[PDB]
């Protein structure tokens, strides 16, 4: 029994918690994980796009084949020797890593804060014996190149042109079953009460599926642009985005910088908001006083950590830490998504608010934490109200057929996309007056500036929902929307007067 | 099923009235008319919300 | 007497320097501090706004009352023990703080670079003894939960539902009289020769007053938005924005990051400009080489600091370091404020420039420092001239009544604001065509882009006044203003031709 | 011979690399370096602009005169003593620098990772012996105030009012001949096959020349705004922009922050792109684990560095490291420059691609690196395409004379600029409707947003070519250009109908 | 000096490398009538070839 | 009482004329007319500013 995995996961897998072996649990998780119906492969719009060269690393299970050269047949030791100058830093980083130094983990003492790693090593060994990859009286010697890139605990020679693979989530999960299962449990825990988002979303478990099931991503001709989106959406496929290859350091993944590359930018500025907040500035100032090697559960005591971080806040749930990051989500970044605001006062959201309060009250008083979280909720709605007034104007114009070029120069989006108003497609594709300026402006008002307003509120950066992001930029959009609206009415009336003189 | 849509301004007014009498008057969190923040009678907003919860 | 407090403060409090005691100085300081006439309370527009839940921590003296639960009578030790479960990290942060380890400060030897702290502790004890909170020969044992949150050096029980307070500036000032007085002296030193800004402003001493005396802040319905402004404007009320609770580390407050949450953004990008300069990039590269625990006066020697920081530059005055950050202010961020540009040549501004030159010449030559500060002044005015030309266009339209929607769709701002052209209110409130787009653009040209241009110049970030902030963005605003003006002129002429056809 | 200096440098200076002494190499370099025909001085538009107060520090060889006060003569120790009070931190920083502790370098043992410095000191001494500034038995005692600021290894007194100089590239180069020669070699290696950019550009060797040869810089009246451009363009003149005065730390110059003040902003956001990429975030996370004091060549072994940095990528060429940063340059930031895109498939660009691939294989496989660089090239062209379609619209309007205010309110730019469409000048000068909004918008589309798109691609920040920079902002520009184009079309259509109603 | 070749034409040329003149590839940049434009490799190669002949 | 308003361009011309003779002719820092930077005589700007300094006492 992996006690950190929810009942819903075992139930969805048709497994008994107590009876299931590591082999059985792994096999069931992988069966779902690799099923096209459950999100794997090219997805529903696969006939519209082809992989590019980098795609073999982004989705290895669908696209990866080993290189035609070098034509080599190598032992475990040969991988290291040859790559020591072929890809030198990979060898050096690996040699530095825990994966290459398992004996040091066995020698750990019970009074070491890092002792938990010895228990985890034995857990991995227990998993592997169950899978038949390790002998009952055989210790795992190391986790080397050939283990991840060919087969776990391989004893013989590998063909470089035939046997080499890119380690995917299921590869890591062969040993790290707990973490793989916890991550996969996002499919089962992230279920919205009214289907505000698709079941299991948003999550890391289905980030790549979300990406390839986005219409413009599949429809747009600019493949190299689309694949930038893919690079932020690979957690589904590979486990090296927070703790990177080839050091695979847990301490690294605990640092706020590990999340920054993806959780940043114009429609979700989490890195920007967090680091500018007091929380994040303290994290910058105190990073050398904190013991990052300590597990998240020990961070606030044995680690000396006195300010919250992405991982500590988002991986915490009801006093425990898992690779499941979905269970406290209420707003889900984009406050305008139908049903989200309306759901904010439900028992479901309230229970998730309670769970957040527990996170905050490790430091703040409950009265303090609830006071600010109330400000966050109401400030988000206040932003939403502002956008809704502006959208009422522009959406009316669309339905009235009065947007610039709407009947004159609005070519259809690329297949299989269908035409519409203020659609996600119009951010990554445009032609003629599709979209119109007003249309893009009100779209970005919600997509970018309202989203960033909420992020600013959620991550405690005053400027990030007032002057600089959120209210400031939304104020301008509102002003310019109203201005263009009035100008276009005035011009429409002037056109009507010229029509009269002609009639 | 799916939730009946409620505007953010209505969600706000409902929240402001969530612990008081139907006869009580509160200020809007969003609306300005005639150089003044719009006042909302709590009975009117709760009634508009409760019919929408029924349609959900 | 407090050596680092200016004469004008003692005069303003009706005190004699060579006679006044710590107790007398504190009480006079606080008497002004808590006086509504001097900025305390809800302010002149308090009938237009009400506190929200967080407001009790933002302005505790006006709004705070302890929680109805738990119903607990507690001693000093009980605070620590129960909150070890309730707010565990507050206890751990406090336990590792100087406040909880005063005997370590007493044990400091004269060859320890932190030795100055021992003398600061003794000054604290002197203050308390003068006030009758500490015995003449009684050592201050600790500064614990009960001290800040109930009463300094309390020996008996406290009622959680009645005696708990949020510690305000005057609470800290009970012990840290020097720093609180230094801070409060901003009221007396920041006086403009022609009333360019209100007396005592801008400053940390009156940051909260300035916030609540802003019309749109009081007038707007979006309280949670307005309260974001409040969060950057709390220094007047509480002393934990640079050296945070519950560690209260001076080293922390010395780091540029401590100022960043507030001193950043579209209308004052100091953090952005500073960090991007050589000065700030060096501070980032060298932060591990410097001893931040060393006091500012010793930063460049004992600390090993070789690049300037916010605190080192702004707390420095004529060779001394204090909590007063106002004495060298000349431009005050917004170069368009009436009387500011005209005042840049005055003996008042030149004296403050001399003080800045002294700051720079700890490292640079005077010739170099004055070369750059001349560039800063002239570059700022060049930005201002660009805005002024653009403003002449939009202001003429306003006077003509020709702004889009000016006569047909221009509703009045929320009370008690009065309608007008390009006013601060239009950045936080909009409805219909109030403001017009042209009106907002030219307002933002000055409020945001001219201000950032100056900040870029003041803090030595070349891209911050040329390509990226300042000149580049102001150029776009200028271009787009001229374009819309010409477009609206020819459309007006076209409407005139249709007019004479009817 | 200087082993790290390219053949083309010796050929350009007519030197035999097997024969030329340090003195001869230095003198030939400096002769070119100080020649107005090669870029020195006020440049071709010198009659149009005058220096401001700070310019004496920005271009010392042209503008610097010593201060009139103090009116004193001073020996070596008097520099240190008086400035210890007058500019205290400068003396303090100098004291902890290698320059002031040369004996520490002499005592470096062969098991010290910094041992390479002992060889560098000995080379510096050999250079000075060749130049007659040091005896054959004489060791270099120090590099002090008098040495850089008056004359290398000066034995007597200096007149503060006459003899004081600001140390320029040739000053540093007296001792550091290798680094100076490597830097100057950019003149000779950065030659574009079809003159896409002027010969030797872009480079640090000619950053000041490029600055003062920019028309708007010389033409605009806002000198203090123009000198902000200058502050980013001083490498040609002084050697303290990466390793700053007065510590002159090699470790500091190896850190990504060293390049950030100049290599950032609206038209080349390299610092922003790099730091947000995984590469940069890892550099932020791992900086304390690395030994920045080791040379770039030892960075990945002795240094422990596992993520790439500005210096390690851009100073690297075929397994070696030099102050020449030009030899792998293909795109040169601005993808719209005529001939740059067309050149991306040439053998010249392909050879520089192989060089980049090598750089990446320090860590990644060749196949991985080639996969991403292919993405970079094609993503860049996709952005260029988007801009080009937008430009066709606004350029047509210019040809037609239909831009807002084109015939009624389009005053000429300040001398010696010539009027034109979408010219660099319009970013730093505007009056009336010069430029028009549409004209500026499409200009910034290429100049800022297309350039940042490429930077994002080149430096592996996914958001920097998609949502946040590059594609997103270019999409908005394209949309707004199309929208205004359509609005103006139907406005002129309406005006034409009014013209008909006036025919009566 | 290189004769001007547009970015879209450059992309199509890149896409057509190691392929037959009769082979058809997708555009990297162009959408017409709701679909990514298709380009014959023979056409793009030819257009590029008449530009390399006019280049110095 | 307030200072009399002086435009930034006039402030710049005034500063450009410090340690210069009244007959000295300097370039504007802000103005371009007819494809050239406007020239300002130092005596004229000094007189303009003096009038403003006397307007506010
Ligand atoms: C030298 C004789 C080698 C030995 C022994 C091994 N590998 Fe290798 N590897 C070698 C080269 C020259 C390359 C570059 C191929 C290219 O075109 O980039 C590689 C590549 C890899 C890769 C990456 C493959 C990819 O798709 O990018 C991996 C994951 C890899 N090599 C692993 C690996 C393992 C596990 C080995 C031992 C069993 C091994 N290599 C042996 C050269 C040599
Ligand atoms: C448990 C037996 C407690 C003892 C003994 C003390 N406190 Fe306490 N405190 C306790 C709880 C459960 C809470 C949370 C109340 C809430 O609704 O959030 C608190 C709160 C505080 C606060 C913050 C109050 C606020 O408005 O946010 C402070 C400043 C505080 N407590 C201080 C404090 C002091 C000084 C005590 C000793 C005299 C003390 N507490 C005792 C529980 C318990
Ligand atoms: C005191 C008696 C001094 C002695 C001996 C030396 N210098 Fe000096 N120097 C001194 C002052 C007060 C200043 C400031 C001048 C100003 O107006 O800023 C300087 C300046 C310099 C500079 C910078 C000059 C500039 O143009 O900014 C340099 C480079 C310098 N001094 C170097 C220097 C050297 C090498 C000396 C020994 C030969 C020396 N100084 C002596 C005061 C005194
Ligand atoms: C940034 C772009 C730089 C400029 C401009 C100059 N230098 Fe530099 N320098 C830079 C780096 C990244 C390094 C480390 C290189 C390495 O291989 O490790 C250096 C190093 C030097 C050194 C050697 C010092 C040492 O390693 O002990 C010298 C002597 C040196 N640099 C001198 C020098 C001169 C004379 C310059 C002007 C032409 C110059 N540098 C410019 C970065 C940069
Ligand atoms: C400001 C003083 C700079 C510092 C510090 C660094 N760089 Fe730079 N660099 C600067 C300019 C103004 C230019 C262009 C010069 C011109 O021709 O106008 C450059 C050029 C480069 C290039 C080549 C650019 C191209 O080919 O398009 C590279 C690769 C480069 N610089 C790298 C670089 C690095 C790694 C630096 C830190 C160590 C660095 N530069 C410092 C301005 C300045
Ligand atoms: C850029 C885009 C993009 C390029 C085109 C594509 C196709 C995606 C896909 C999505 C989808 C879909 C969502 C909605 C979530 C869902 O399941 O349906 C969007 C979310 C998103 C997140 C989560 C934001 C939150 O909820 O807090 C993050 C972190 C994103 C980051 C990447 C990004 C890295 C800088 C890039 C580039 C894009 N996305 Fe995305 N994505 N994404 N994305
Ligand atoms: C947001 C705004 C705002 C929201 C509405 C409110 C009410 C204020 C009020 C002010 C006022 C007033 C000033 C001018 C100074 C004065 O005394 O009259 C303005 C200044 C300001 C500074 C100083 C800038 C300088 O001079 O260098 C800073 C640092 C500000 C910080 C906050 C900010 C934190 C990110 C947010 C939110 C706002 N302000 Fe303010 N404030 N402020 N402010
Ligand atoms: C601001 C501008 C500017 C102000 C006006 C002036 C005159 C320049 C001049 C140039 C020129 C010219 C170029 C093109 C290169 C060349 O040789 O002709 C431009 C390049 C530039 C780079 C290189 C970009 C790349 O290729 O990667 C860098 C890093 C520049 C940065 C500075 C800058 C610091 C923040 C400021 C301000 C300007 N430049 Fe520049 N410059 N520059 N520049
Ligand atoms: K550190």
């Amino acid at each position: 029994d992996i006690s950190t995995v929810p009942d819903e996961t075992y139930d969805a897998l048709k497994l008994d918690r107590g009876k299931a072996t590591p082999k059985e649990t792994y096999e069931a998780l992988v069966k779902r994980y690799k099923d096209p119906a459950h999100g794997a492969g090219k997805g529903t719009m696969g006939d519209y796009w082809e992989p590019i060269a980098i795609s073999i690393y982004m989705d290895p299970n669908t696209f990866y084949k080993p290189p035609v050269s070098p034509k080599e047949v190598a032992e475990r030791k040969d991988c290291v020797e040859c790559h020591s100058d072929e890809t030198p830093v990979w060898v050096r980083a690996w040699k530095r890593s825990t994966h290459a130094n398992l004996d040091k983990i066995r020698n750990l003492k019970s009074d070491d804060p890092l002792y938990y790693k010895k228990g985890k090593l034995e857990e991995v060994e227990n998993n592997l014996r169950s899978m038949g990859k390790l002998g009952e009286k055989e210790t795992l010697k190391e986790v080397g190149c050939i283990d991840c890139h060919v087969d776990v605990n391989k004893k013989d020679k590998a063909d470089h042109t035939k046997d080499i693979r890119m380690p995917t989530a299921d590869t890591c999960g062969t040993c790290h079953l707990r973490e793989f299962a916890e991550r996969e449990s996002e499919r089962d825990t992230m279920v919205w009460p009214n289907g505000q988002w698709p079941a299991g979303r948003p999550s890391h478990a289905l980030d790549y599926t979300a990406n390839i099931e986005t219409t413009v991503w599949a429809a747009m001709p600019q493949r190299e642009v689309a694949e930038g989106c893919t690079m932020c959406h690979t957690n589904q496929n590979k486990c090296d985005n927070c703790h990177t290859r080839h050091e695979f350091s847990a301490a690294e993944s605990r640092k706020p910088e590990a999340c920054a590359t993806c959780h940043s930018g114009v429609d979700h500025n989490n890195w920007e908001a967090y680091t500018m907040s007091k929380h994040g500035k303290l994290a910058e100032m105190n990073r050398d006083k904190w013991n990052w090697e300590v597990r998240l559960k020990d961070a606030f005591s044995k680690g000396g950590q006195n300010a919250p971080t992405c991982a500590a806040c988002h991986m915490e749930y009801e006093g425990e830490y898992t690779h499941n990051i979905t269970r406290k989500t209420r707003w889900a970044n984009y406050p305008f998504v139908p049903g989200i605001a309306e759901n904010i006062t439900s028992d479901w959201s309230e229970a998730r608010l309670d769970s957040w309060v527990l996170t905050c009250t490790q430091c703040h008083s409950e009265r303090f934490a609830r006071s600010y979280l109330d400000l966050m909720d109401k400030g988000t709605l206040e932003g939403l109200a502002k956008y809704q007034e502006a959208n009422a104007i522009v959406h009316k114009m669309y339905e009235d057929g009065t947007l610039t070029g709407q009947k004159t120069n609005r070519p259809n989006p690329p297949e299989p996309e269908k035409p519409g108003f203020g659609i996600f497609t119009q951010l990554f594709w445009s032609k003629g007056n599709n979209p119109a300026s007003l249309e893009l402006k009100v779209l970005e008002m919600a997509e970018n500036n309202l989203a960033k307003m909420h992020v600013g509120l959620a991550h405690v950066n005053p400027g990030g929902w007032t002057y600089t992001e959120g209210w400031g930029p939304m104020n301008r959009a509102y002003v310019e929307i109203q201005d263009e609206y009035t100008k276009m009415q005035e011009l429409s009336a002037l056109q009507a007067r010229v029509n009269k003189l002609e009639g | 099923s799916s939730l009946a849509p409620i505007s953010a301004k209505d969600m706000l007014d409902y929240l402001a009235c969530k612990d008081k009498k139907p006869t009580d008057v509160v200020k809007s969190h969003t609306e300005v008319e005639n150089g003044k923040i719009v006042r909302v009678k709590c009975g009117d907003i709760v009634a508009l919300v409760q019919k929408a919860r029924e349609q959900s």
